[PDB]
RNA sequence: GGCGUCUGGGGGGAACGCGGGGAAGUGAAACAUCUCAGUACCCGUAGGAAGAGAAAACAAAAUGUGAUUCCGUGAGUAGUGG
RNA sequence: UUUGAAGAAUGAGCCUGCGAGUCAGGGACAUGUCGCGAGGUUAACCCGGGUGGGGUAGCCGCAGCGAAAGCGAGUCUGAAUAGGGCGUAUCCACACAAGAGUGUGUGGUGUAGUGGUGUGUUCUGGACCCGAAGCGGAGUGAUCUACCCAUGGCCAGGGUGAAG
RNA sequence: UCAAACUCCGUGAUAGCUGGUUCUCCCCGAAAUGCAUUUAGGUGCAGCGUCGCAUGUUUCUUGCCGGAGGUAGAGCUACUGG
RNA sequence: GGGGAUAAGCUCCGUGCGUCGAGAGGGAAACAGCCCAGAUCGCCGGCUAAGGCCCCUAAGCGUGUGCUAAGUGGAAAAGGAU
RNA sequence: UUGUGCGCCGAUAAUGUAGCGGGGCUCAAGCACACCGCCGAAGCCGCGGCAGCCAACGUGUUGGCUGGGUAGGGGAGCGUCC
RNA sequence: AGUUUAACUGGGGCGGUUGCCUCCUAAAAUGUAACGGAGGCGCCCAAAGGUUCCCUCAACCUGGACGGCAAUCAGGUGUUGAGUGUAAGUGCACAAGGGAGCUUGACUGCGAGACGGACAUGUCGAGCAGGGACGAAAGUCGGGACUAGUGAUCCGGCACCUCU
């Protein structure tokens, strides 16, 4: 599909928080991101599920 | 025989919202544009689209500076 | 014959403390990713209803 | 199975009862789910009325009600519904 | 009924009779009038040859917010006195902050609903009246006509001349 | 009477369709537009009428003042073309 | 202004433009949409608007100065013409 | 030769003149420019009657503006029967 | 056996269209129709987003090994004729155009005031709080120069919650 969407979960408590869409072709691995965890209150590394 | 045209998009229902002259309140829009023919001058904010909209109350005064098209607002005195 | 309230309004509409009528906004259940966040913090909570269509609801609610 | 003999049935009736079978026009602004409706009609049956009835019932911690049936409320609410 | 008809657009031959927004429900909304008034009122049912008397079970008002637990002149969202939403009948005076539109406090004023009933729209009913082609249930019909079954009847007169 | 007979019943079938709807006066008085529509001869909301309540000239006309356009016109060694 | 052939009594738009629709009375011979003017009722009174004043037909075969010879007035083109 | 005001030709369908409403008109009753009166409507004025809105005062008179009207909204009444 | 088989349409059919974006018609505010005149979309980018800093093209002229009109170099002229992911328009040389360093604000909870509207949608938003990025600092950052790249409600899936 291209740009499929993905979503994004919090590393440490593992909340699926933020979903967005990337090209699988051009970025075929997982997407290392940080983002505003809000039950952790703090900005943690956000891993694509 | 048939026509390939007739498709249109909806009016978007653009320009000078606020006249020179006017009381505006604080986020009042002053213009809706498309590009900057209008720009920002003093207590005047740029939108995301190009809207122009007030930060402080007063009255608009259209004005020109540098060859360019600007909007103002005036402080209008308290009573 | 009593008057039935009819079962789609009485489930979409309410009655506030001094008699208005609220609702809540569309848009917001599916389909939503590329929402952004500005759109859907505009489209939560009960808005009163508009005076267009306060005449009809009053309508349905009561009877 | 055949005899002989005694007692019964059979048919009618306007409405009301009980148990079965059971549509379509129609509304859905089309229509099949659904509604119309378990209505119209049909079948089997009594009675002066019938059916139901003496908890393998409600209830919610109250040391409460206490067979059934029939009215008023609960309520066009809880719910159910392409 | 039409943008437009004396119209060559529709209807009426004439007269007299007859012929179309009605009713039910404690229905819904609105508006008059009457009773009581922070209260109003009964339904079923009982007692009276009546239209009267009884009947507190319920309904409406009396506190709101929230999905709900819940909290309560506040409440929900929210990490938040940090803003917003709904609400505290309304008005008046006075202070305190703003003059990003006024806001907060104190004090006073005090809150009006509900039962009949008249009228207008409306809901469920055929719902202002007249009108289909057709759809389903139960029955009646082959004395007309199509075909068949049983048993009867009829076919003047004159030609051609198969097999054997 | 036959591309599905007749009669009764459902039944006062249903029609975005045609027709019809009866006494008088006083005051006010429209629309044939917009959006949407299994929608275009229908309907919903808005627009225009009337009645009640509230607010009062906020409406309207004229003069003056502050505004932003890009038509008529005109121009092209000022752009794109001819 | 678009479509049309810069045709239609054509069709689709804009207009604090009009009228008819929903509007009588006077004028245009007759003639919803043009021009004057918005009908509360009566009068055997008066002044005017658009339009007219030889007879039909109400009021001027009105006054001054000219033009026309074609009944022009009382339909029309490129073009022709002492 | 130039510019003008009036004219001529181009001109031409099918019931009956038929492209002034008719008669008729150049002794203009035709055209242009000035001037003078008059006729003309349900307009305006005069005299009288009625109604709606409002005001002034009064224990309902006066005054001022207004009174076309289909769909339609509102107010008030006549007639019939029990 | 019960049913469905669209609408617009200078009658109907066949043909064509049905939503969104930009331009002209559109009569110098906004809006404005026709089967009127032209095009585009149902995406793309983890950098083509945020921030800090720096720079100015296209074309022409002159001279240079291949190399020529045009490849890279030097000089001069050159105010916007280049370029802006993508259609057109409005913009942009102060750059929104070219290049480099760090980074994820392509956030969470909100939002005074507005634009546009029959309603449903749609759009801008200064600012406050938490936690961040770039920057010395002022400050900027709730995706992209702007406007298209999308689908209400019902029904159902997944994860979380101090609800029942």
């Amino acid at each position: 599909d291209v740009r499929p969407k993905i979503t994004l979960a919090c590393e440490v408590c593992k909340h699926r928080n933020y979903i967005t869409k990337k090209n699988r072709r051009n970025d075929p691995d997982r997407l290392e991101i940080k983002k505003f965890c809000p039950n952790c209150g703090t900005h943690q590394p956000h891993k694509e599920s | 025989s048939s026509s390939r045209n007739g498709r249109d998009s909806a009016a978007q229902r653009l320009g000078v919202k606020r006249f020179g002259g006017q009381v505006v309140k604080a986020g009042e829009i002053l213009v809706r544009q498309r590009g900057t023919h209008f720009h920002p001058g003093v207590n005047v904010g740029r939108g995301g689209d190009d809207t122009l909209f007030a930060l402080a109350p007063g009255a608009v005064e259209f004005g020109a500076k540098r060859g360019r098209k600007t909007v103002n607002i005036v402080p209008v005195a308290r009573p | 014959p009593k008057a039935k309230t009819h079962s789609g309004a009485s489930k979409r509409f309410r009655r506030t403390g001094t008699g208005k009528i609220v609702r809540q906004k569309a848009n917001r259940r599916h389909l939503l990713e590329h929402k952004p966040t500005k759109r859907t913090r505009r489209l939560d909570g009960r808005t009163t209803v508009s005076a267009a269509d306060n005449s009809r609801i009053n309508k349905l609610l009561n009877g």
